[PDB]
């Protein structure tokens, strides 16, 4: 701007983050216990040796 | 909020009964062992003797 003239912006835009798109995940080796979290499996095995 | 923390919490509040109730057994039969100490020991009558002996024997066991 110091040597020549702008306009104002046509297009704004700025600094942003790329990445590859999320996929499939390969099934991992306990995903059985998923649909259930971790707490609710260590609870009925406690609740297991109480009862 | 509700967690495992509190599960055990609750789980351990419900068997502790059971360690109180298993404590207050064990000195009621120690009471009824010192009634048994204190009190005289003579053992003259052999029913006697051997009654006195099966109930230490058994609250032993139990």
């Amino acid at each position: 701007e110091e040597v020549i003239d702008f306009s104002k912006p046509f297009m704004s835009l700025g600094i942003s983050i790329m990445i590859k798109k999320p996929q499939k995940s390969k099934p991992g080796v306990f995903s059985f216990l998923d649909p259930l979290a971790y707490e609710i499996w260590m609870c009925i095995v406690f609740a297991y040796i109480g009862v | 909020a509700f967690t495992f923390a509190a599960f055990c919490y609750m789980l351990t509040l419900v068997l502790c009964a059971s360690l109180i109730f298993f404590v207050i057994w064990h000195i009621i039969a120690f009471d009824e062992l010192r009634t048994d100490f204190k009190n005289p020991i003579d053992q003259g009558n052999p029913a006697r003797a051997r009654e006195r002996l099966k109930n230490i024997e058994r609250i032993c066991c139990l």
